[PDB]
């Protein structure tokens, strides 16, 4: 089928919220090699938040089960955290090799490039977050140069309140806090971005003010709740 | 828990 | 393990993951005894979680489809994906329905049980109902209504007026009217007795049901409202 | 849209 085809096919999945659908189109248009049309970057993004989202969210409460049954039923949450875990694996991997075979090399401008650079960042976020053994500081270290690349590539070529650079702190700030365990880090990145941004809150523009500005908000209540 | 950016 | 897969069943309740709880009860009900009513339940709410998501997904498309009146391309398309999203629904009933057909109904022992298990079947046909077209559909439409009424009949004259159970069935029978028969004023009918005779008779409810019974004539008087209007 | 019977539940 033609691009633009699976792309409106993507659309209508999204819609019906049959997210799978929605990210195997988008999959598949990825793989035709064609530098990705920002509409349909953002399409692949939002299919594969909502995909690793169900995971993460059901890895999260078998996970807590897991540890709180102090029996057997430990084995069959054991067992079913895995089985919840080797899908989220899957979905990472899948992204992960997308990222590296076709949408990190064909990236042409900065913005992309930091715009895929974070998702390299975060998706190798989302396997540490459910990584053990010697397995985890590798991953760690891959989304944490993989935001690094994308920080640098958006502090040189972005202004403070573009959406994308501001998204990639508030991620990047996150990874700080919640996988390094940097609270103090965390911080002063979240701080000087909103900072940063709110002293141009001029200059946002029609298409990009009400992402940039509820990133914002996010980047505060994210101080707000680390200062406690 | 902290919040990552959402979907535009 | 009757009792693993029903663990199993309860943890994959509880990280909303639906087809796996439902594959789970499914198994459980194919070992061929008769089911608790934990388990009875576990059953119910997860197919009606997994058919409940596709059923939402067929009104976004088929909708689409009407406000694509051509625009050719766009309605094609939208039908297409309507017609995938039909046989997974199928596919569900059809699965739900056999095992009303080869173990539950078979097995149901008590009034309560035959009574939740024909109304059971009338909803899976009503879900076919809503998406069938043509020579199929008044199949369809006459064994849910022939579930609902001989589970309408046992429950007159086994439970009490406030039962859950028989709420819920007059709650279902009366949409089943309205919105596949298309006739409302026997809809209104059905759900303004079973809402009145249920206020006549308020001491039959227990502590442990109290709430769904209560929750359930709300229901049944919102739709009345909503049919008036 | 009419409303059927919920999960309990
Ligand atoms: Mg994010
Ligand atoms: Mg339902």
């Amino acid at each position: 089928m033609d691009k633009n085809e699976l792309v409106q096919k993507a659309k209508l999945a999204e819609q019906a919220e049959r997210y799978d659908d929605m990210a195997a189109c988008m999959k598949s248009v990825t793989e035709q090699g064609a530098e990705l049309s920002n509409e349909e970057r953002n399409l692949l993004s939002v299919a594969y938040k909502n995909v690793v989202g169900a995971r993460r969210s059901s890895w999260r409460v078998v996970s807590s089960i897991e540890q709180k049954t102090e029996e057997k039923k430990q084995q069959m949450a054991r067992e079913y955290r895995e089985k919840i875990e080797t899908e989220l694996r899957d979905i990472c991997n899948d992204v992960l090799s997308l990222l590296e075979k076709f949408l990190i090399p064909n990236a042409s401008q900065a913005e992309s490039k930091v715009f895929y650079l974070k998702m390299k960042g975060d998706y190798y976020r989302y396997l540490a977050e459910v990584a053990a053994g010697d397995d985890k500081k590798g991953i760690v270290d891959q989304s944490q140069q993989a935001y690094q690349e994308a920080f640098e590539i958006s502090k040189k070529e972005m202004q403070p309140t573009h959406p994308i650079r501001l998204g990639l702190a508030l991620n990047f700030s996150v990874f700080y806090y919640e996988i390094l365990n940097s609270p103090e880090k965390a911080c002063s990145l979240a701080k000087t971005a909103f900072d940063e941004a709110i002293a141009e809150l001029d200059t946002l523009s029609e298409e990009s003010y009400k992402d940039s500005t509820l990133i914002m908000q996010l980047l505060r209540d994210n101080l707000t709740l680390w200062t406690s | 828990r902290s919040t990552s950016t959402p979907n535009v």
